[PDB]
RNA sequence: AAUUAGCUCUUGUGUU
């Protein structure tokens, strides 16, 4: 999968502007470990934006 | 350790100004591990001649 | 205290009135040195404060001699716990 | 002259002098050096 | 030597047969919570999502189990494994093909622990029978076990660094056994000394002593505020 | 040559003997470090009396 | 291709190819520190 | 629940003021301790 | 390590008063007088400056890890 | 007075402790010789003319509070507590979070904890002047109120101010260092630091190797979490993956990476990873009088009770912790903290002083507009109503013990197995 | 069954605090106004930090935390910006954020004091509190140490984080003379008179009033410097009113369907 | 690790109703309002205003759990007066209260700034 | 999908 291992930026929602790393993703959502917090969240791919 | 004896673990009277009467482990080695007082010193030894 | 949530009458007595006599092995403070508990006393003194009676309260603070005697008294509680736990665990195991 | 009741200052000056002359790990350093 | 392998403690008989290390166990620090019933324990989300419980598929609950399998192992109220009746197990952490996600009547689902699950709650110095009572799970945000205060006495707990252990029964028979035998309310009175082992402790006791004094009077507003917290209230305000 | 003996830190034969606080800071050594311990395999070892 | 390392003594960035002795061009030092990553880092002010 | 929510109004604490006497009970305690010391001294001298 | 920006209890800015506090102290002012001259009324703010140790000054003595 | 004067202007002249010894004023007495001497506790009190007790003293104590040790000499008013409480404080003083050394940025130690804002205690003993505690403190002065607010601190637990925590209160950072070197495992076995590739490794998991760079090592500043490879080490049999991994549930940021050669010339790297710890509930806090406790709940500033002004407690502890534990020294320290903060000078809590007592401190406090016993009228945070009982409140020094809950949370469901007896592993 | 008529009287007004008195209102309204003062007043603070090169003695999270606590002068931009959660845009636009930049390099041997004036805002109407006593110290740098970063500041209130708390101290108080006996003094002679006490030096507390209710609440709201205290009070009142209006709309929608 | 995000204190998620009404069955003319993502700030004033109404027999509020952001308000009124209109009248009275207080504060601030 | 034995330190039980 292309999205796995990509440094992503959340574009919408309460988590807007937080960057992270995608660990596991599916055809609908993805799992992102946050650079600013010590937790992993689940976010829809519609609110995601790959950076670099 | 694990010895039924309790006399060496107690706080002797002679431990005044030599060993802290309050700092000791609370585990199985209570009273067997101690700390020097603030002003206590330990002799290095000398020739008796 | 009256509600029984915590504490007892002797706690209030020690905090306000007087700590009381310190005891080791059920007896007063023994002659660790030669016929005196501490070098600050004279030989063969059987007075109250010499043998480990604390005349001050926890509010008023303890003088150094009675402070050390109180430390001696309090050590035995931890020692008794550390030995009694291991002594009684074996009894309980044998019973079960 | 004697020091009547002006004794806390001296009592702690002597201790400060002691701890300046000898540190807190004096016994170990002395033992190893000897 | 072979004698040493099984001689005493840490040997086979005492360290591996009469007592073993078990699965579906958790251990965390305990903290107070006066908003839980005496038979409830508050567990963190991570522990609940880490240890699972097996449930049989039936027509009564096939839709809920199918939805949980769809949710997967990422979202909390989901599943972790799906076990076919022929013994084969399919892992839900590898996002398999949707054909495997289909489940029928004879299958089993290893769903995450949810609210209402029965657990055994233990403190290691197990001295009497009331040190391994049973509780009902409630999910709470932060990462500590939270239990009612009145039940801190049988456990001899202190809320000052104490850690307790949670065991999750994995079968319906075991769950029914724990529910009908070792639940907290069923163990209020001990057979040791035919008296309760649970009372009112700490500041609740002091406040109930100060509250039932002869000279305690309340206005209507505080009376309604207090009555809001009665679970068994019948809705009638008593005549002052 | 006979062998190597470890040296208690801040001793007479330690390189950090009598140096000023400026030198210790230049050597990335804390002037508040009391010393009195050995360094074996890069680990700080202390001897209980 | 090369990896940038920083000497602990002379603080001079030097380039070392893979499978080479770890030593500084001057001052003969043996301890080298890796440089900061070039990917973006984002911290919430919370 | 009910008692804890009423405690928010009533409140409960403990401080230095709860460990102080009326300065008249202190005199009684001091006199009692002095009498005890004198009695122990009398017993000691009678033993001597 | 370094002076906090805001008081822990109330949140008043106290991070811009350390240098002024040191200047007042070196101007032969008692600590209490300096604190009340800096407009610190509540003792929650007073303890922030009165009981603060500046470890960054000792940290700056060490040579930089990279230059 | 001559010796005291000459010793006061020391480090200007060359008068020192050794010169005091040579003058025959002090003497080293050992415990065997102590048997045959006569000590006076204090000069003035035990050597004047009163009812003749001894009148034949030979030696006098320098200061009685020198019988304590290093850890026990940081307790304020230790002669007002119960002895087991002093023992517990002596034990827990070695677990308190704080700056353990100034040069903690160069030491690649394992399990390093360090607090952001350590504070010099508002009330101190004279003894801790020589322990360098004023230069490397461990703890913060917090406005502690002793009250039963909601019931989330009923049994040796505390209620923390969430807004205070947001402002960096008791926030800390925890370090951890991983060491690893490449070694000559054998003629055909040889480890090497190199990024594994999906075309040359037989034994390999789904672990992602793009987080670390081509040197086989992670880069500083890179966010890492559990099940992430930091050092890519592969040993030839094509190769077997022997790469190291971050400990499960760590979630830190790579602080620094150091590469060098060991004693035998092989490559060897030590990598330090930091992690910010917030005082969440379940963390362990202890006073200086053996009053340990765990955070039960965190209320924001509006929820906590407040005084007439906008002062709210940072930590609320239960009253029931006091009466059974005889920590009257805790109350006295709290009372003197108010005087020290209002007056503007660090108070003195030398164990045996006789110049400081509750009455004088209360009289001093009554001059600043507060109740002489330290009580204040608190307003309920939720309903804004006055509390019928005035609450004891004041600044007290607290320490943050190293026992955080996130280092103790653990769970298992069919994990690894042992080799001899097929039973779940240990740890 | 209808609302009462409050009265207001400001006794002091400065650039840092406002002292006033409110009459003819219930205690619940007063306390809720206090809580809205503390928690729910929108304000601008830094909430996004990206560090390019930090060679100081403090790590990155420490610098970010110190930056987040710096107050920003946000007096009229607060109601003009939108919450970043509600702005329909990708990446922070100037309608929902304010950009700051920092770049400090210490070359001279003397220590460098990275302070708040080193923050360079791209919006003249939002700056740290240095408009017109040193600055909020951020970092101390030695020679050869540099710090380059860029931050985005957004809108929020204190309920989310305490960095969005506008007030420094709210000195709420009612009934200075204990007429209602809401608090009981075991020894009334041992307590100092309140600041707002209209009581003679002879007695300690007022005589009991069996039929009385809390009135005449005394406020002393002291701001941290971002919002003017009067603006703080007005914004808190507007926010509480808006929350009540939203609740009313939701209730009307729920009822019209039930 | 298990820390909830801060915005969960006040943000509603998908499928979450701001306010829910349930008709109590124990006594007549009793209803329960379940407000989501609120705290004592609204509950206290709503309860006080409902108590001011002489046609309300019972008005109380509670927060079931401090870690769960929701409040429950129980309102019981005399027959011929449903609790819904009592609640909305209380809200209207609060709105009037706040608006009048705000404009009076504006006037007084003007007066203070102009001597 | 990568081992073990030994040692040391520490945590909770120290209540009346
Ligand atoms: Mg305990
Ligand atoms: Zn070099
Ligand atoms: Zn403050
Ligand atoms: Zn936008």
């Amino acid at each position: 999968n292309e999205l796995i291992g990509q440094t992503v930026r959340i574009s919408q929602g309460p988590y807007k502007g937080y960057i992270g790393v995608v660990k596991d993703a599916t055809e609908s959502t993805a799992r992102v470990e946050l650079h600013s917090t010590c937790q992993t969240i689940s976010v829809d791919r519609q609110r995601l934006t790959t950076v670099g | 350790r694990d010895g039924k004896l309790a006399k060496p673990r107690q706080l002797h009277n002679t431990l005044w100004g030599m060993v802290c009467p309050a700092e000791t482990p609370e585990g199985h080695a209570v009273g067997l591990v101690k700390n020097l007082a603030l002003m206590a010193y330990i002799s290095v030894g000398s020739q008796p001649s | 205290v009256v509600s029984g949530a915590k504490g007892s009458k002797i706690n209030i007595s020690q905090v306000i009135a007087v700590v009381g006599q310190q005891n080791v092995e059920g007896k007063r403070i023994p002659f660790g040195f030669k016929h005196r508990t501490l070098p600050h006393f004279i030989k063969d003194d059987y007075g109250p404060e010499s043998r480990g009676f604390v005349e001050n309260s926890y509010l008023a603070g303890l003088t150094p001699t009675e402070f050390f005697f109180h430390a001696m008294g309090g050590r035995e509680g931890l020692i008794d716990t550390a030995v009694k736990t291991a002594e009684t665990g074996y009894i309980q195991r044998r019973l079960i | 002259e004697i020091t009547p009741d002006l004794w806390q200052e001296a009592c702690w000056i002597v201790i400060s002098s002691y701890f300046d002359e000898k540190g807190l790990v004096r016994q170990q350093l002395d033992s190893f050096d000897e | 030597s072979l004698k040493q392998r099984l001689k005493g403690k840490e040997g086979r008989v005492r360290g591996n047969l009469m007592g073993k290390r078990v699965d579906f166990s958790a251990r965390t620090v305990i903290t107070p919570d006066p908003n839980l019933s005496i038979d409830q324990v508050g567990v963190p989300r991570s522990i609940a999502a880490n240890m699972t419980f097996a449930e049989i598929v039936t027509p009564f609950n096939i839709d809920r189990l199918q939805e949980l399998v769809r949710r997967g192992n990422s979202q909390y109220p989901g599943a972790k494994y799906i076990i076919r009746d022929n013994g084969d197990r399919i892992d839900l952490r590898f996002h398999p093909k949707p054909s495997d996600l289909h489940l029928q009547t004879g299958y089993k689902v290893e769903r995450h622990m949810c609210d209402g699950d029965i657990v055994i709650f233990n403190r290691q110095p197990t001295l009497h029978k009331m040190s391994m009572m049973g509780h009902r799970v409630r999910i709470l945000p932060w990462s500590t076990f939270r239990l009612n205060l009145s039940v801190t006495t049988p456990y001899n707990a202190d809320f000052d660094g104490d850690e307790m252990n949670l065991h999750l029964p994995q079968s319906l028979e075991t769950r029914a056994e724990i529910q009908e035998l070792a639940m907290v309310p069923r163990m209020i009175v001990t057979p040791q000394s035919n008296r309760p082992v649970m009372g009112i402790v700490q500041d609740t006791l002091t406040a109930v002593r100060k509250f039932t004094k002869r000279d305690v009077f309340l206005e209507r507003g505080e009376v309604m505020n207090l009555l809001m917290f009665l679970s068994t209230w019948d809705g009638k305000v008593p005549q002052p | 040559f006979i062998g190597k003996i470890p040296i208690m830190l801040r001793s007479t034969y330690c390189l950090l003997n009598g140096l000023t606080d400026r030198d210790l800071c230049e050597l990335n050594e804390c002037p508040l470090d009391p010393g009195g311990y050995f360094i074996i395999n890069g680990s700080e070892k202390v001897l209980i009396a | 291709q090369p990896m940038i390392y920083i000497c602990g003594e002379c603080h001079t960035e030097n380039e070392i190819k893979s499978r080479d002795p770890i030593r500084c061009r001057e001052c003969g030092y043996r301890i080298m520190y890796k440089k900061r990553t070039k990917r973006l880092v984002v911290f919430d002010a919370r | 629940t009910v008692i804890n929510n009423w405690l928010l109004i009533e409140g409960h604490t403990i401080g230095i003021g709860d460990s102080i006497a009326d300065s008249k009970t202190y005199q009684d305690i001091q006199n009692t301790i002095k009498k005890a010391k004198q009695d122990v001294i009398e017993v000691i001298e009678k033993a001597h | 390590m370094i002076i906090p920006v805001r008081c822990f209890t109330c949140g008043k800015i106290v991070g811009n008063k350390w240098e002024a506090y040191l200047g007042l102290l070196q101007a032969e002012y008692t600590e209490g007088d300096a604190l009340d001259a800096l407009g610190l009324k509540r003792y929650c703010c007073r303890r922030m400056l009165l009981a603060h140790v500046d470890l960054i000054e000792k940290l700056l003595n060490y040579a930089p890890l990279e230059k | 007075k001559r010796h005291i004067d000459q010793l006061k202007e020391r480090e200007y002249n060359n008068y020192s402790w050794q010169d005091l010894v040579a003058s025959g004023v002090v003497e080293y007495i050992d415990t065997l010789e102590e048997e045959t001497v006569m000590l006076a506790m204090t000069p003035d009190d035990l050597q004047e003319k009163e009812v003749a007790y001894c009148s034949t003293y030979t030696h006098c104590e320098i200061h009685p509070s020198m019988i304590l040790g290093v850890c026990a000499s940081i307790i304020p008013f230790p002669d007002h507590n119960q002895s087991p409480r002093n023992t517990y404080q002596s034990a827990m003083g070695k677990q308190a979070m704080g700056v353990y050394i100034t040069n903690f940025h160069v030491r690649m130690d394992t399990l390093a904890h360090v607090l952001y804002y350590p504070q010099k205690p508002l009330v101190t003993t004279r003894s801790m002047e020589y322990l360098r505690f004023r230069e490397l403190p461990a703890g913060i002065n917090s406005i502690v109120a002793i009250a039963s607010y909601t019931g989330y601190n009923q049994e040796d637990s505390v209620i923390m101010n969430r807004s205070a925590v947001d402002r960096g209160f008791f926030r800390s950072v925890f370090y951890r260092s991983y060491k690893e070197q490449e070694s000559k495992k054998g003629f055909d076995q040889e480890e090497v630091f190199e990024k594994p590739t999906r075309e040359t490794c037989q034994g390999m998991r789904h672990a992602i190797y793009d987080k670390l760079d081509d040197d086989g090592l992670i880069a500083p500043g890179v966010r890492v979490s559990g099940d992430d490879v930091i050092i890519g080490k592969t040993v030839t049999l094509t190769k077997r993956d022997c790469s190291t991994f971050l400990r499960t549930s760590e979630t830190g940021i790579v602080d620094q990476v150091m590469v060098t050669l060991n004693q035998e010339g092989y490559k060897f790297c030590k990598i330090r990873v930091r992690s910010v710890r917030i005082p969440q509930i379940g963390d362990k806090f202890a006073s200086r009088h053996g009053q340990k406790g765990t955070c039960g709940i965190q209320y924001r500033q509006e929820d906590m009770p407040f005084t007439c002004e906008g002062i709210t407690p940072d930590i609320i502890i239960n009253p029931h912790a006091i009466p059974s534990r005889m920590t009257i020294g805790h109350l006295i320290e709290c009372l003197q903290g108010k005087v020290s903060a209002n007056k503007g000078e660090i108070g003195d809590a030398t164990p045996f002083n006789d110049a400081v007592n509750v009455q004088k401190i209360s009289n001093l406090l009554s001059d600043y507009g507060y109740h002489l016993r330290g009580n204040e009228v608190l307003y309920n945070g939720f309903t804004g109503r006055k509390i019928t009982s005035q609450i004891f409140i004041g600044p007290t020094y607290y320490q943050r013990l190293k026992h955080m809950v996130d280092d103790k949370i653990h769970s298992r469901a069919r994990g690894p197995i042992q080799i001899l007896n097929r039973q779940p592993m240990e740890g | 069954p209808y609302a009462n008529q409050p009265t207001v009287r400001i006794t002091e007004l400065t650039d840092e605090n406002v002292k006033f008195i409110i009459e003819n209102t219930d205690l619940a309204v007063a306390n809720s106004i206090r809580r809205v003062f503390i928690a729910e007043v929108p304000i601008i603070a830094i909430d996004w930090v990206q560090i390019d090169a930090n060679s100081s003695v403090l790590h990155d999270e420490f610098i970010a935390h110190r930056l987040g606590l710096i107050p920003l002068t946000s007096d009229d931009i607060v109601d003009k910006l939108q919450y970043s959660r509600d702005c329909t845009c990708e990446e922070f636009c100037p309608e929902c954020s304010v950009e700051f930049t920092l770049d400090v390099r210490c070359n001279e041997d003397q220590t460098r004091h990275v302070t708040s004036r080193d923050l360079i805002s791209n919006s003249p109407r939002v700056i740290p509190v240095t408009s017109r006593q040193d600055d909020i110290l951020i970092v101390k740098l030695r020679k050869g140490q540099e710090l380059r970063l860029r931050a985005y500041a957004k809108k929020g209130f204190g309920k989310e984080h305490a960095k969005w708390n506008p007030t420094a101290g709210v000195a709420f108080e009612y009934d200075p003379d204990n007429a209602l006996r809401h608090t009981v003094y075991p020894k009334p002679e041992e307590w100092p008179k309140s600041e707002y006490s209209e009581l003679d030096e002879d007695e300690s507390q007022a005589p009991y009033d069996p039929n009385g209710k809390p009135e005449r609440f005394y406020y002393n709201v002291e701001s941290c410097g971002s919002l003017r205290p009067e603006t703080i009070v007005l914004s808190a009142l507007s926010g509480l009113k808006k929350k009540l209006s939203d609740l009313q709309t939701q209730l009307s929608h729920e009822i019209q369907s039930d | 690790m298990n820390a909830p995000p801060a915005f969960e204190s006040f943000l509603l998620f998908e499928g979450e109703k701001k306010i829910t009404i349930n008709k109590d069955t124990k006594v007549p003319n009793a209803c329960l309002f379940t407000i989501n993502k609120e705290d004592h700030t609204l509950g206290n004033i709503i309860k006080s205003q409902l108590l001011k109404d002489p046609q309300v027999l019972f008005a109380g509020y509670k927060v079931p759990h401090p870690l769960e952001h929701k409040i429950i308000i129980r309102v019981q009124t005399t027959p011929d007066y449903s609790p819904q209109e009592a609640f909305t009248n209380a809200i209207t009275d609060l709105i009037s209260e706040l608006s009048l207080l705000e404009e009076r504060f504006r006037v007084a601030i003007k007066d203070k700034q102009e001597g």
